[PDB]
DNA sequence: TCGGATGTATATATCTGACACGTGCCTGGAGACTAGGGAGTAATCCCCTTGGCGGTTAAAACGCGGGGGACAGCGCGTACGTGCGTTTAAGCGGTGCTAGAGCTGTCTACGACCAATTGAGCGGCCTCGGCACCGGGATTCTCGA
DNA sequence: TCGAGAATCCCGGTGCCGAGGCCGCTCAATTGGTCGTAGACAGCTCTAGCACCGCTTAAACGCACGTACGCGCTGTCCCCCGCGTTTTAACCGCCAAGGGGATTACTCCCTAGTCTCCAGGCACGTGTCAGATATATACATCCGA
């Protein structure tokens, strides 16, 4: 018989090896398309040096890990595993960024 | 008439920091009309102090993964693992940096 | 060929680095981070003992106004040795001539 | 028990203390023999750092320890 | 142009996983890009303004550092 | 036989009446002794303008107030409706501070 | 004069009438002495930072100003007190 | 001969002192040099702004049937728009109050 | 044995209340409050404005400067029509 | 589903302290003129940005079985809200007194500014050792019986 | 409780590129001297902050009672997780063209500095009405029935 993992462990294995790494999580060529047809709106016909995509890049991603760790604790203090938006809109609103 | 030999202000002091930069900083940077002949030797020796403390620790933190050189990581690492530093760098991100192994107690495997 | 001069505190903290930890190297990156949190510290200082001596209506800025925003900005054990240092970095540059 | 310290400069000296000695009062012992204040220097046994507060029998250094050592240059 | 679906499900759950977390439900995914959409907006905004004052063409290095400063999220390591 | 309320009509009516009004809750007195013997330990023989107490006991009055706030929101998303004091923990770590 | 024991002057009626401001309809009976602690380290930070100024000054009297600016440096600025 | 003084702000139809702008530019330590413009513009869009709340704070306060302005009032203005609480929003305001919601949760059955 | 003169910004706050609502007065603590108010907004954009200056190696600080800080600080409604009254009000006095 | 008791909103007299206004005057703002350096503008150089083409291989997309977690419903007992009688000190109105904030002279030591000059720090080259990479074996876990 | 598979770590050999050090030189920190004024010190005047004493009454305290809500337990259903197969586009390498960033020289004009003059804004004194209290009454709202 095929031998399967109880549901639960990759995750934890996952949990270990990409908070012990230091590399970047997003492709680089959507992230940066992404930033131009965002850029394109206030001004047209500009252009990038590569530095500046990176500094958005890593800025983005450190944002995102830190907010999902307030949700993390959110989730856990109602007695759940799982999150739900409603522990993202909570934070948030905590957090001040929401009005 | 005969000039004496030079001698760097730094080298009165007993510092390693600059003196003069840093007094030509402080009278160019538009913060007083008049800059006394105190503030820059203070102000290089507290700029000395916070690097030396924060160079050793991240030293001790590449020496214990069995490595001669300092990398990013290793300045997070020492950052935030001391309060007093983690307070002052309360707000800033550092690239290349990583974040702190924790885990949530309960989501632990039972028994 | 002429190319602009750039001023850094890269030797600085290299001769501080081997002062203390004889034996270890640094790269790049480590030597840029250090370069902009000297620069970020220095402006945090200079900005508040200006705006100390201007609340008191006085046109110089002297040491006291430094210790005084040392003591303000920075926890207690880290102002406490700061400022231990400082006086006795005072001390000495005044002695000597 | 009697100790060998090596330091930067590649010299080895020998050091006569008791298991339960303190950091301090060695640190002390090695300044009159040497002249070297006590907080100036600091030392290694198997790669780890003494602390002051501690003794040599709770770090487990014995007669005839190979221990290094290395300057910590501080002051104004 | 819908690059915003440039930002793939697993790659979320990558951010997720190293941020701490063992489950996700169903529909984080459209909430993540809703947040990441608005922090760029305002953060390229800020930008946009520093580079169409100095006179220039082309967003520098700086600006973006100067823009992230001016919202309280220094950053180091990139010629500030 | 005597009329009573049950219970909760009393607190929405205090919570609309003060919500409706602006004055100190604080009694003045304990309030400035406390400013006193806390301000003892730095430097002994202090003495204060009233107005510097006045804007103390205002600060701390908002402070408290935007707290507690925090903290109902905390209490309401757990399906609960009394307050608790893990409520106030997670909302002092949530807002960043230690 | 040593002064002693003055934590216990915030009554719990007066964090009922701030709790009610607040919003909230029900409380549990250990809230008190939490908000007592927050409170009192809030208001250790505050006067450090005004005793401070006033010690640059050479001045023996806390005026209303160095509140204003302790406060200020916080990022809680307050109006209404001058400056 | 000499002429008339005429006042700067009533050449450019403003109600805000020019010259005490220009002159705390001066003497606050900004810039080595203060150009002859930057007055004018600081002084329109401090009197602008100081218009905006003032009109929506006097619309509060007859609402109210009182003649005279309180700072409940210019609270009560500030928070009921969006804009100027966002330029407000670390800035508490004394003997202000609060603005007067309760939740949907606690109301009775 | 008079005392020293205190400047402030009353008597322009009370004209432009009296050209907005003619039949409205005010007390003293509201004033105390819109005189704050001034100052502290006064200063957030000469900061702005001041550093924007030495970013740029220069030595001046023009209406330029004051145009791009106001566009970064304020919001966007209040920030489109602080621009138009303050380039009219420009353009206003360099033509007499 | 109605009806009595309680709290809250509405209308009127009245008296007090704060707001609005009139004066004198003195210091800060305006008019007129010079002189000098900061900034606008044109021309030139060349570095870095954009654009295109081929492959290759790892990563993303899709489908499926199933076990574990989210959620609704029930029962219990205890902590909290409401009301009443008793005790405490906060608040207000005076009377004293002095420590210290605030202003004025004056006088000297400290910082800005200038000309000559020489050594610290920056740009360009290069060489080699520390770290990255690949293959293999020992070790440490997890899940079913 | 015990043992078969997977995933991870320790070890050894190999090669590459950037980190550490050396030269040459140009600009900025030193040294020596003068001059003007910012602030330190002494003296004086007057305010408001601290201390005390008495009285009134409103708020804090303690107790009894009942009830609605926090919390544990059970059952069900469905929806994410782990795995295998197919598809796709990201990344790397290489090659071309040229737009715009970065210097350098030249010149006109915008702003700081000085002197004279005068009127706008601030401290001071005075009056009167907007609003805060007190009293009475009408109306909305809640809890048993």
């Amino acid at each position: 018989k095929p031998h399967r993992y109880r549901p639960g462990t990759v995750a934890l294995r996952e949990i270990r090896r990409y908070q012990k790494s230091t590399e970047l999580l997003i492709r680089k060529l959507p992230f940066q398309r992404l930033v131009r047809e965002i850029a394109q709106d206030f001004k047209t016909d500009l252009r990038f040096q590569s530095s500046a995509v990176m500094a958005l890049q890593e800025a983005s991603e450190a944002y995102l890990v830190a907010l999902f760790e307030d949700t993390n604790l959110c989730a856990i203090h109602a007695k759940r595993v799982t999150i739900m938006p409603k522990d993202i809109q909570l934070a948030r609103r905590i957090r001040g960024e929401r009005a | 008439k005969t000039r004496a030999k030079a001698k760097t202000r730094s080298s009165r002091a007993g510092l390693q920091f600059p003196v003069g930069r840093v007094h030509r900083l402080l009278r160019k940077g538009n913060y007083a009309e008049r800059v006394g002949a105190g503030a820059p030797v203070y102000l290089a020796a507290v700029l000395e102090y916070l690097t030396a403390e924060i160079l050793e620790l991240a030293g001790n933190a590449a020496r214990d993964n069995k490595k001669t050189r300092i990398i990013p990581r290793h300045l997070q690492l020492a950052v935030r693992n001391d309060e007093e530093l983690n307070k002052l760098l309360g707000r800033v991100t550092i690239a290349q940096g990583g974040v702190l192994p924790n885990i949530q107690s309960v989501l632990l495997p039972k028994k | 060929r002429r190319k602009t001069r750039k001023e850094s505190y890269a030797i600085y903290v290299y001769k501080v680095l081997k002062q203390v930890h004889p034996d270890t190297g640094i790269s790049s990156k480590a030597m840029s981070i250090m370069n902009s949190f000297v620069n970020d510290v220095f402006e945090r200082i200079a900005g508040e003992a200006s705006r100390l001596a201007h609340y008191n209506k006085r046109s110089t800025i002297t040491s006291r106004e430094i210790q005084t925003a040392v003591r303000l900005l920075l926890p207690g054990e880290l102002a406490k040795h700061a400022v231990s240092e400082g006086t006795k970095a005072v001390t000495c540059y005044t002695s000597a001539k | 028990m009697q100790i060998f310290v090596k330091t930067l400069t590649g010299k080895t000296i020998t050091l006569e203390v008791e298991p339960s000695d303190t950091i301090e009062n060695v640190k002390a012992k090695i300044q009159d023999k040497e002249g070297i204040p006590p907080d100036q220097q600091r030392l290694i046994f198997a790669g780890k750092q003494l602390e002051d507060g501690r003794t040599l029998s709770d770090y487990n250094i014995q007669k005839e320890s190979t221990l290094h050592l290395v300057l910590r240059l501080r002051g104004c | 142009r819908d690059n915003i679906q440039g930002i793939t499900k697993p790659a979320i759950r990558r951010l997720a996983r190293r941020g701490g977390v063992k489950r996700i439900s169903g529909l984080i995914y459209e909430e993540t890009r809703g947040v990441l959409k608005v922090f760029l907006e305002n953060v390229i905004r800020d930008a946009v303004t520093y580079t169409e004052h100095a006179k220039r063409k082309t967003v520098t290095a700086m600006d973006v550092v100067y823009a992230l400063k001016r919202q309280g999220r220094t950053l180091y390591g990139f010629g500030g």
